RNA sequence: CUGGUAGUUAUGGCGAGAAGGUCACACCCGUUCCCAUCCCGAACACGGUAGUUAAGCUUCUCUGCGCCAAUGGUAGUUGGGGGCUUCCCCCUGCGAGAGUAGGUCGCUGCCGGG
RNA sequence: UGGGGCGGUCGCCUCCUAAAGAGUAACGGAGGCGCCCAAAGGUUCCCUCAGAAUGGAUGGAAAUCAUUCGCAGAGUGUAAAGGCACAAGGGAGCUUGACUGCGAGACUGACAAGUCGAGCAGGGACGAAAGUCGGGCUUAGUGAUCCGGUGGUUCCGCAUGGAAGGGCCAUCGCUCAACGGAUAAAAGCUACCCCGGGGAUAACAGGCUUAUCUCCCCCAAGAGUCCACAUCGACGGGGAGGUUUGGCACCUCGAUGUCGGCUCGUCGCAUCCUGGGGCUGUAGUCGGUCCCAAGGGUUGGGCUGUUCGCCCAUUAAAGCGGCACG
RNA sequence: UCCUAAGGUAGCGAAAUUCCUUGUCGGGUAAGUUCCGACCCGCACGAAAGGCGCAACGAUCUGGGCACUGUCUCAACGAGAGACUCGGUGAAAUUAUAGUACCUGUGAAGAUGCAGGUUACCCGCGACAGGACGGAAAGACCCCGUGGAGCUUUACUGCAACC
RNA sequence: AUAGGCCCAGGCGACUGUUUAGCAAAAACACAGGUCUCUGCAAAACCGUAAGGUGACGUAUAGGGGCUGACGCCUGCCCGGU
RNA sequence: GGGUAGCGGAGAAAUUCCAAUCGAACUUGGAGAUAGCUGGUUCUCUCCGAAAUAGCUUUAGGGCUAGCCUCGAGGUAAAGAGUCAUGGAGGUAGAGCACUGUUUGGACUAGGGGACCGAAUUCAGAUAAACUCCGAAUGCCAUGUACUUAUACUCGGGAGUCAGACUGCGAGUGAUAAGAUCCGUAGUCGAAAGGGAAACAGCCCAGACCACCAGUUAAGGUCCCCAAAUAUAUGUUAAGUGGAAAAGGAUGUGGGGUUGCUUAGACAACCAGGAUGUUGGCUUAGAAGCAGCCACCAUUGAAAGAGUGCGUAAUAGCUCACUGGUCGAGUGACCCCGCGCCGAAAAUGUACCGGGGCUAAACAUAUUACCGAAACUGUGGAUGAACCU
């Protein structure tokens, strides 16, 4: 495990004590031993070193007396700040932006995600080509009037050759959207309602789905990855849930997300967060035990705003209510639920909640199905919830709560 | 992923792969083996991939022996560097495999699953192989 | 960008006279470090471990006990 | 038979067991003298022989360890010729390492006592 | 010097490359040196290590004892290699051979230089004697000439006697380290530049290679409302092309004009549209993917020198590349 | 609280100065990497190398409008001087000898001349520029030469002048 | 036949003028104004080996040199180093 | 009309002007400055014939000494070359774990732990340019009186060379790329013509003294261009493979070796049966062989599953496993080997046999004739050296 160091400044932030300990957890995930940490209270970042010429001395001092090799900075660095910090430390440096890119590149097990990481990582290098251009300009070849060589300057050329790779990945990533819409064709051709779980990382998202599947799914042997790791899930998964009274819907998962996320990964997120934009309901799971939960909501709602997830009704779910002392879960107030995704009751209570938003238009009805030719009695007993059935001599009178698309699909069999 | 903890010298010659295997050409521990028919270099990533693909199929049943280890190391130069100015920085570890070497082992499972697991492993390696029995 | 690149000139060690070849007194028979060959009859060891004949004769590389050799000179 | 002293790549060594002797050789007794201990008559040096084969020493038996060691086969390879050239094949000459059949509880020379 | 510059290096010792004599290159792979010792040298006599187990223990994983096992698992001033237990390793006594004049004969070697040496003479140290001793177990610890300083001298001394001054022997003064040392004495800019040469050597274009790049596949964990293969396919593996970023330096320096546009085009198919067909998560409309097909088509503007890109408005469609980036 | 001789004041600020950069917001346009107005987050503004403004002036640089138009969509026609035919006079750069095709390949790695094929009766006149790595100029760019010259300095050694 | 196209906004330079005969007419040079410094007359400064001259047939409201460049508002801190 | 002259003058300053010339005018002299640099260097024949390497160098495209060439003269205890016999030094290829590193599985465990990590021991199995208990083939140094064969050495006069190239083998750098770069070893080119690779310095054969309208062969070839076999015998290929390219895929084709049933009737077909407790029991609105779970006997029989597939909604229905008969010659299961198939895409024009064209005029094994060079021979000439008369 590599030994690294953690550096950051205040610069008018409001959770500098919290945004500094994420960078410890983000470093643990990338398999680095955080040896020490540096904090400086300043109002604005330095234009040349990000910390001011003073503290550059005691990062060099501290990394020499702690055997560090890499320095992580809590915020993204300008190309010039990177250039100046290198020479002043003669050590590898890395900002927070590249720390997620190191996390995502090691946990992308599909080219769906692998292409998106790689295009975003290439857009990061384009501004740094200048510093690469500056150092490579020492051996400029020099001279003057050549009359027999090349076109423009070297800085023009090496900028063109890196933009060329970007547009190629853009073409490949554009064709990715066409592929994913083919797999949604059956869902969209029908009108199966879809509800998408969202929320901060380690909120209890997978734990919820893996419970609603083991209880109300025909193929219960289709579980998901629930663990203690940060960023366990990095994909969307769909599962068909069928309630005991013969109602069906689709439950989707989502990759969790953290604050200070690079703006060139949200463009990749925009693709992977498509199931939520078309969701007809959202479940916002929040880590209720952490006192930093109120701040967790803000960073996730300001993130759904970027990708176009809006106007979908939301129900806020507060997980981990077992840990809180004297908590009488489950309980519902407003659009808010208190539960723990471990007991069946919370999961049995949650399912009865969603039924109100999705299936509220299924109204009472009656029908008369002749015995001689049936094959509709089966249909009622699947696409409805029978209450009572009166097997008569004329045939089979039935009473059931059928969908509005089944009233007029069976408008001839209905009786008074 | 198999990597030696220590090395006396960082840089090494590349060597040659002439002749049959010096030893280890007979299956000893298990009852099924994967024997190379031609000679090739095997990196540690290929060993990892083959082992994973072969253990997943048996569903954590039986035992598997890795009969080769990547003692050697190899170096490389970045794009845009002229020739000279010393040797390159090491990149990975390889196991020079000569023909006739048995380099995987299976025991504790019947004929079918063992043969299928060996077949699944053999597609991850860059060398032509065959399945032998004790 | 290279810390290596240096060596020492060779010292031309080895055997300077062959077995069975007539040899003149005082001539070097073997240049060597330490004692890979021991001095036998009518031969001595120099300050830096060379072996030189002491009388005119014929060179012969015999064998001492199992794991070591010697060279001797026999007059005519 | 035994004491002394040399040669020979342990086939001679290590280990195990038995027998023997005051003819020789040792153990043994002593510190006045010559001589000695980073202290000590343990050793070395000197003066003696009440007791002993317990050990040293000699002889006898073994294959447990070690050591020496073929024949056949094989790898490799000089020369000549071929291929589908990470390397491979054919003809002639040379020819291992490992493994094994097997061998070993030594063989010789000189001087003094019995 | 895989163009030059920046970086690194320049002398000597040890090992691998070095292909079982010796020798053998690269800006190939690893290390050391520019000293130290008055005993860490000579001689005579004596003996033998690391480590492990058991008990006392102040005192533990580890101090100092006692027994047993123990071929070197230690040590050898120092880097490595070769060697050394009949010591070249460890003690004690006496001493200064860490001497003077030499040296048959050899090794190495273009020269200058470097290395070994029996034995003779003078006078000694240790030892009863035989005998050993011209520094250190062996190989690094060092620089010529010229010019000056210090000591000795039966040498010369410009008419003669002296002297001044030289000669000979011994010895001192170098990071002359760019270490066979140009001089006692030495840094930069040139886009205002000039001459003699070179494709022996760089920038454009051609050539070889294909790491990289584009495209095509093999196995199949998985995703896809169940469901590996409608549509994607991770970890790994195999090729084709010569459009990218690179490597090499083969033609051209007695000149091969170098970016974008304009005019004119012409080829390839890995097909953007149109034509024919298979599968579909193909009810219909709208689509996806693959197969056969190169016959014709494949816009007008705002910003930027821009190729490219973003945007406005259309279109059946607004293809990707080669031709000295035509 | 440390160090220094002391720690950038006013004014201005994506600038003839900002790499990231087409910074962010507003205006202008159907669409504005250029332009104007703001923010300050000044890689690397800043006070006589002057800082910030400023009426008049400018064959100065930059952005937008009215009018006007062959600059363009997209090219017609007409006049004159050449060019074209006839009579007079009459050069030059260049030049190894030439009865001087195309394709694929080979070769000092880009062939009219070499190999295999495919085409081609002999001689001219008016036109166009793909090739003859076409003509002109012993490449300026690059490197080399123990070549040169001009310039600088706390490189070495000197000289004038002054004390 | 001959005889101003006009308007809005910004950078630079205050203005008229000068400049690379033969690629660059400009934001570059000059300028009026500001400031620092040297010079008491055989003045300082400059040419010349000297004689002899310019400065000047002048005399500190005069003469030589450095920087800035109309005009308006201003021109901050440091004398350790040279 | 005059003034300022080059170690200088003038400059509202641009290295600007000083007779079409100015980062320092023109002219004559020193002067035939110097040039380790480029170019040039004129008649013939005869004999011999290299090098592109080492050390040092203000040295790297220059020089010096040595190495390699040539001419002359010397002296023999003949010293040069090849093979044979004999003796040696040396640790590479290979192999091995006896030392040192790297390393896999198992047993036990010091030590800490109120079971778990884990030092050392052992068992079995690997690995090494800078590991070695071992250790070749070649090469090298000598001895000989063995047998052949012609050089060696010393002294002196004269040089040139110090940019090398590719191919085979052994290594390094590189990516186990390059017509790359740098060494060792052998060859060819350089300095080599002739024949074959279509064309072609370096690949294969082979070394031109001159003439001939003579002969035999080498590499390579014999249907036509184009000299010589539409040769002989036995087989394989159907792909124009031959005449380009992998992982991977496959009822292509030929030859062998194994193994079930069968004229007391094999496989493929057709005719007939293919049933009863019973809808096996749970589960469900149901579940009747075929949503799911557990079980899976018996009855008649020659056979017949508490059911292989399709189907309903549950049924209904179609069909299979199995048995009897009908016709009457073989029919499935595995392994090895040879040759083929797909994978297979580029830019002026067929364009991955030189062309035509080939089903052999391709491939494998064996045999025999011929063609084929400036090679060797035959005939006639010219000439150098050594040694004899
Ligand atoms: N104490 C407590 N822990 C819970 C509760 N629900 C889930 N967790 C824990 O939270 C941990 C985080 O796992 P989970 O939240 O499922 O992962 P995730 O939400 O998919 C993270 P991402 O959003 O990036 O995919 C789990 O280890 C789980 O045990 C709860 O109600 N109480
Ligand atoms: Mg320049
Ligand atoms: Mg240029
Ligand atoms: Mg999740
Ligand atoms: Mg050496
Ligand atoms: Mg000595
Ligand atoms: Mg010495
Ligand atoms: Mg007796
Ligand atoms: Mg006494
Ligand atoms: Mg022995
Ligand atoms: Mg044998
Ligand atoms: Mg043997
Ligand atoms: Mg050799
Ligand atoms: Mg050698
Ligand atoms: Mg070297
Ligand atoms: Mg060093
Ligand atoms: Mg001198
Ligand atoms: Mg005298
Ligand atoms: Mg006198
Ligand atoms: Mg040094
Ligand atoms: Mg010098
Ligand atoms: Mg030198
Ligand atoms: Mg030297
Ligand atoms: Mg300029
Ligand atoms: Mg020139
Ligand atoms: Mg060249
Ligand atoms: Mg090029
Ligand atoms: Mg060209
Ligand atoms: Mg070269
Ligand atoms: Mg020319
Ligand atoms: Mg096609
Ligand atoms: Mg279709
Ligand atoms: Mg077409
Ligand atoms: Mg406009
Ligand atoms: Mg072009
Ligand atoms: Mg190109
Ligand atoms: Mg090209
Ligand atoms: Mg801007
Ligand atoms: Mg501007
Ligand atoms: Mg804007
Ligand atoms: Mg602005
Ligand atoms: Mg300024
Ligand atoms: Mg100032
Ligand atoms: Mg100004
Ligand atoms: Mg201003
Ligand atoms: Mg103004
Ligand atoms: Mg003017
Ligand atoms: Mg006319
Ligand atoms: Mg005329
Ligand atoms: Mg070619
Ligand atoms: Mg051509
Ligand atoms: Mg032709
Ligand atoms: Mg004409
Ligand atoms: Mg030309
Ligand atoms: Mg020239
Ligand atoms: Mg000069
Ligand atoms: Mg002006
Ligand atoms: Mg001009
Ligand atoms: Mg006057
Ligand atoms: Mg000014
Ligand atoms: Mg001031
Ligand atoms: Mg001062
Ligand atoms: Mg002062
Ligand atoms: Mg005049
Ligand atoms: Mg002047
Ligand atoms: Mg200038
Ligand atoms: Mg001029
Ligand atoms: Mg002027
Ligand atoms: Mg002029
Ligand atoms: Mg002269
Ligand atoms: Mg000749
Ligand atoms: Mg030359
Ligand atoms: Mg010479
Ligand atoms: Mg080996
Ligand atoms: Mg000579
Ligand atoms: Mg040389
Ligand atoms: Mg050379
Ligand atoms: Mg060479
Ligand atoms: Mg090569
Ligand atoms: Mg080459
Ligand atoms: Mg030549
Ligand atoms: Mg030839
Ligand atoms: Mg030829
Ligand atoms: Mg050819
Ligand atoms: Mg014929
Ligand atoms: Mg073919
Ligand atoms: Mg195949
Ligand atoms: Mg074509
Ligand atoms: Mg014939
Ligand atoms: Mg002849
Ligand atoms: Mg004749």
């Amino acid at each position: 495990e590599k030994k690294v160091l953690i550096v950051g400044i205040s610069q008018k932030q409001k959770d500098f004590d919290y945004s500094m300990e994420e960078l410890a957890n983000l470093a643990a995930a990338n398999n680095m031993e955080v040896v020490g940490e540096i904090r400086q209270n300043i109002d604005r970042e330095n234009r040349a070193t990000y910390v001011g010429k003073g503290k550059v001395d005691e990062i060099k001092g501290l990394a020499e007396m702690q055997d560090a090799r890499l320095i992580i900075f809590n915020d993204e660095l300008s190309p010039s700040q990177i250039r100046n910090l290198e020479e002043a430390l003669e050590l590898d440096v890395m900002d927070r932006t590249g720390l997620i890119l190191a996390i995502f590149a090691n946990r992308a097990k599909t080219k769906e995600a692998q292409l998106q990481v790689q295009i975003a990582k290439l857009q990061y290098e384009l501004p740094r080509i200048f510093g690469q251009g500056e150092d490579m300009d020492q051996q400029s070849g020099k001279g003057g009037l050549s009359n027999r060589g090349s076109g423009e300057k070297k800085i023009e050329t090496d900028r063109r050759t890196i933009k060329h790779q970007i547009r190629h990945l853009q073409k490949e990533l554009d064709m990715l959207v066409d592929d994913r819409e083919v797999r949604r064709r059956k869902r969209k051709k029908n009108e199966i309602p879809v509800v998408s779980l969202v929320g901060y990382t380690n909120a209890g998202k997978s734990t919820t789905m893996n419970g609603l599947v083991r209880a109300y799914s025909e193929t219960a042997d289709k579980q998901v990855f629930e663990k203690d790791m940060l960023f366990a899930t990095l994909e969307t998964s769909v599962r068909e849930i069928v309630l005991p009274d013969n109602k069906q819907f689709l439950l989707t998962d989502t990759v969790g997300f953290v604050s200070k996320l690079p703006h060139q990964l949200v463009k990749a997120f925009r693709s992977t967060l498509e199931e939520a934009r078309d969701a007809d309901l959202l479940i916002h799971v929040v880590d209720y035990s952490d006192p930093h939960y109120k701040t967790m909501m803000k960073t996730t709602e300001e993130t759904l705003k970027v990708v176009g997830v809006e106007d979908v009704p939301v129900i806020y779910a507060y997980n981990k209510a077992d840990l809180l002392e004297d908590e009488m879960y489950p309980k519902q107030t407003g659009n808010t639920i208190i539960f723990s995704a471990r007991e069946e009751e919370s999961l049995e209570f949650l399912t009865e909640v969603i039924r109100k938003e999705l299936f509220a238009s299924y109204e009472k009805a009656t029908f008369l199905i002749p015995f001689e030719a049936g094959q509709v009695v089966a249909y009622l007993n699947e696409h409805a919830d029978i209450l009572e059935t009166e097997y008569l001599e004329n045939g089979t009178q039935i009473v059931a709560e059928v969908s509005p698309a089944d009233l007029q699909k069976l408008a001839e069999y209905q009786v008074a | 992923m198999l990597v030696p903890k220590r090395v006396k010298y960082r840089r090494e010659f590349r060597g040659n792969m002439r002749g049959r295997a010096k030893g280890g050409t007979e299956v000893a521990f298990g009852e099924y083996g994967l024997q190379a028919v031609e000679a090739s270099w095997i990196t540690n990533r290929q060993i990892e991939a083959a082992r994973i693909a072969m253990t997943r199929y048996m569903k954590r049943g039986g035992k598997v022996w890795i009969k080769i280890f990547p003692h050697k190391s190899y170096t490389s130069k970045p794009i845009g560097v002229r020739m000279g100015k010393g040797k390159g920085a090491p990149e990975g570890w390889v196991s020079p495999v000569k023909r006739g070497k048995i380099m995987f082992e299976i025991a504790g499972v019947p004929e079918d699953v063992a043969r299928e697991a060996l077949r699944l492993a053999a597609h991850k390696l860059p060398v032509k192989t065959k399945i032998v029995k004790r | 960008s290279t810390s290596n690149g240096r060596d020492s000139e060779s010292k031309r060690l080895g055997a300077k006279r062959a077995d069975g070849q007539f040899v003149t007194g005082g001539s070097i028979l073997y240049r060597q470090r330490g004692t890979k060959i021991y001095p036998g009859t009518n031969v001595g060891r120099g300050g830096d471990d060379t072996l030189f004949a002491k009388t005119d004769g014929v060179v012969r590389f015999e064998r001492m006990g199992r794991d070591k050799k010697k060279v001797s000179v026999y007059p005519e």
